[PDB]
């Protein structure tokens, strides 16, 4: 079981990176997805998690405007997005798995996202 | 809801007691734990609070009710110096964390 | 023409005849008086091996009522076994929709108590009616909302406001449908915007969230966005997420 | 006293399907109404009843998300409605009367309902060549191939109705194609050409094509 | 729970000789229902409660049970007789798999028959072989498809008549169905056909072409 994720991205401010994650070994409809923050040297922060039931939830109200999640489950992928985007929001963003809702059992590598101009 | 702990950064040797904990300012049910080793992502280590998965020893006993929950690891050792993050599962909320060197 | 005597119903008929026994029919409604004391039957009565039920005015009523033994199906007069109007008959593993209430039916012929599985699916009828459960209960401290029986998901107004029922799994390994803890974070659900306080309460009227103005359904919680909107009087457009102009 | 159901009705999985029951000969109101279904060669199947004077639907757990029984006294119809057809839904489904909550005095003739992917499609019809009645025996053979034709049902004859002896039409079988394909024979004595031809008539009404081969 | 199970699947008799039909019940019942079905008709009742027949049965059909076991039973068969017979439970409206009435006759040996394929199902692509045996009883036989003597159990459909009227046989139908490629590459398909009435196998054969 593993969740890899796409490539390093780095674009300017205002502009739009889509991350995906590619569920392996289990699935991909008997758990929900997650995204969190984790700014160089700072704390984490979660972003939102979308469920099989198409219900993309959780947006960070700091992130709600920004922020878009969806779901290919022909593919067994995720994904999420991030619109408005500035240079404060550089940052690697992890999936993560909910075991029973509880704790992610499994992390994706960790994608690069940083932005300046 | 934000929650708190007791050591930021933590510098001590091998085979020494390691305590920290995670103080939320509300009555909370759950807490869980994150180890992240430099480079890598995440590590999960305690689920619930008296629970542990995906391959920890038994020196890990986390512990805690009410607003204080605490970790505790008996014996440390070289390789499992990295950081240590605290996280509420319904507000879906992490903590600073602790550091070691 | 009947006269209650104390709280009992008894049949004098016209002339001034004292008494009569048996069954009656008094204006198209069917009593039964018993034959060594001429009373009304009331509640659950055993007639010659045969089982009815009367509401506390003797008048015979079909429906899924509360016996010794449990819950039995009155019936219509040809559904088991040429039975009679209000007969209790045999009805095994079979659902049974009366007056758009749901039952359902075990081995013995007797309707479910609480929480029953049926065929993969996990309903919940009415302790109290024996009846699917519909709207808003609490069962052992968990709070659900019903709809014929089933738990259902999605966010509906509670007893404490309004509470998200969450798939199984979605909280502390929760029920499917079960109300779980949300706690300072939006949803969105069916194309429509929540968002949920400290207390798991999906927030109403006007709200201000992060430096920016929400208005949400008093009725539903649902966010207001998409376009115009004439909340009382006044004209304001909402963006996509419900960010007022 | 009959009951008259509708005709077959063909869907595709995921569609639903109307099935009606025209009473007749009696009182509507007095009786109720049992809907059994019947997968091919299968163990016969109840699926729910109705009382029409008080509106009382009962279900058999195995459908309770997706049949519904309804009701229409004047009329003196009974309807049963499944919704989000599977593939194994393909069955005869009948409609009968319960008498003083007995048994069933009256059945309908029974409505049959395809599910399949597959589209209505005409069959194929192919000759048989036959030739042996070497020395021991005098019988000779022949038929014609009804092949890959979709829904059921075909009628097949011979000769325009004249034979009947010796004539065995087969039970069609279901291919994993999703179309049907079946056989038909005949058995006969040395006629060969030029003596009594045969002629195999096939008849598919769904796809309204009349093939004589 | 109630289960309700026929207790032989299959009865083979003669016309004029006393039939039983047993329906074993997986716990205590009342009443137990039997009915009847032709080939291509409707069930028709036959017995209600346990014993009270419906109308339209002669009086050779009985009924008697009593709590798990109940039997239907024919005093003296009729050729129309012949057919299957249903149980039921009425309070759970639960069916039993039923039980196939058939005349009882000699064994009679089938007469074995191939076909080759047509020609304009040839230039479509696809080949069709059929093989067909012809009045013979009992219904259980083997047919065994071998092409270029090289045995395939995994292509082929059969299907099967009903019980004749007139002489009680059954006939079969067995087609062996590959596409048009993987067909021409091979030259002799045969049929090897097992069947009570034959001493030893029959193997019919048809050639590379011609």
């Amino acid at each position: 079981v593993q969740l890899v994720q796409s490539g390093a991205e780095v674009k300017k401010p205002g502009a739009s990176v889509k991350v995906s994650c590619k569920a392996s070994g289990y699935t991909f409809t008997d758990y929900n997805m997650d995204w969190v923050r984790q700014a160089p040297g700072q704390r984490l922060e979660w972003m939102g998690d979308i469920n099989p039931k198409y219900d993309i939830i959780g947006h960070n109200p700091k992130f709600m405007g920004r922020v878009t999640i969806t779901r290919d489950t022909s593919a067994s992928t995720a994904y999420m997005e991030l619109s408005s985007l500035r240079s404060e929001d550089t940052a690697v963003y992890y999936c993560a798995r909910s075991d029973r809702g509880w704790y992610f059992d499994v992390w994706g590598q960790g994608t690069l996202v940083t932005v300046s101009s | 809801i934000v929650l708190t702990q007791s050591p930021a950064t933590l510098s001590l040797s091998p085979g020494e007691r390691a305590t920290l904990s995670c103080r939320a300012s509300s009555s909370v049910n759950y807490m869980n734990w994150y180890q992240q080793k430099p480079g890598q992502a995440p590590r999960p280590l305690i689920y619930a609070t008296s629970n542990l998965a995906s391959g920890i020893p038994a020196r890990f006993s986390g512990s805690g009710s009410g607003t204080d929950f605490t970790l505790t690891i008996s014996s440390l050792e070289p390789e499992d110096f990295a950081v240590y993050y605290c996280q509420q599962w319904s507000s879906r909320t992490f903590g600073g964390g602790t550091k070691l060197e | 023409g009947l006269r209650t005597i104390d709280g009992k119903k008894y049949y004098f008929n016209t002339n001034t005849a004292v008494a009569v026994t048996g069954w009656q029919t008094i204006n198209g409604k069917k009593y039964y008086f018993n034959t060594n004391t001429s009373i009304a039957s009331t509640g659950y009565t055993i007639i010659s091996g045969k089982h009815f039920y009367f509401n506390t005015d003797g008048i015979m009523q079909i429906g899924v009522f509360k016996g010794p033994d449990g819950f039995e199906y009155f019936a219509p007069a040809n559904t088991d076994a040429n039975n009679i109007e209000g007969q209790a008959i045999r009805y095994q593993n079979r659902f049974l929709y009366l007056h758009d209430n749901i039952y359902y039916f075990g081995n013995n012929s007797k309707a479910a108590t609480g929480w029953v599985t049926i065929d993969g699916n996990r309903y919940y009828f009415e302790p109290n009616t024996a009846m699917g459960a519909n709207g808003y209960k609490t069962i052992d401290n968990k709070n659900f909302y019903f709809r014929n029986g089933l738990p259902q998901i999605g966010v509906f107004k509670g007893s404490n406001g309004f509470e998200y029922f969450a798939p199984a799994n979605t909280d502390a390994n929760n029920i499917e449908g079960q109300a779980i803890r949300y706690q300072n974070r939006f949803l969105h659900l069916l194309g429509k915007i929540y968002y949920f306080g400290n207390n798991s309460k999906a927030v109403t009227g006007w709200q201000t969230i992060n430096g920016k103005v929400y208005y949400f359904m008093p009725d539903t919680a649902m966010a207001a966005a998409g376009g115009l909107f004439e909340i009382d009087g006044v004209i304001y457009f909402f963006g996509v997420d419900g960010v007022k102009a």
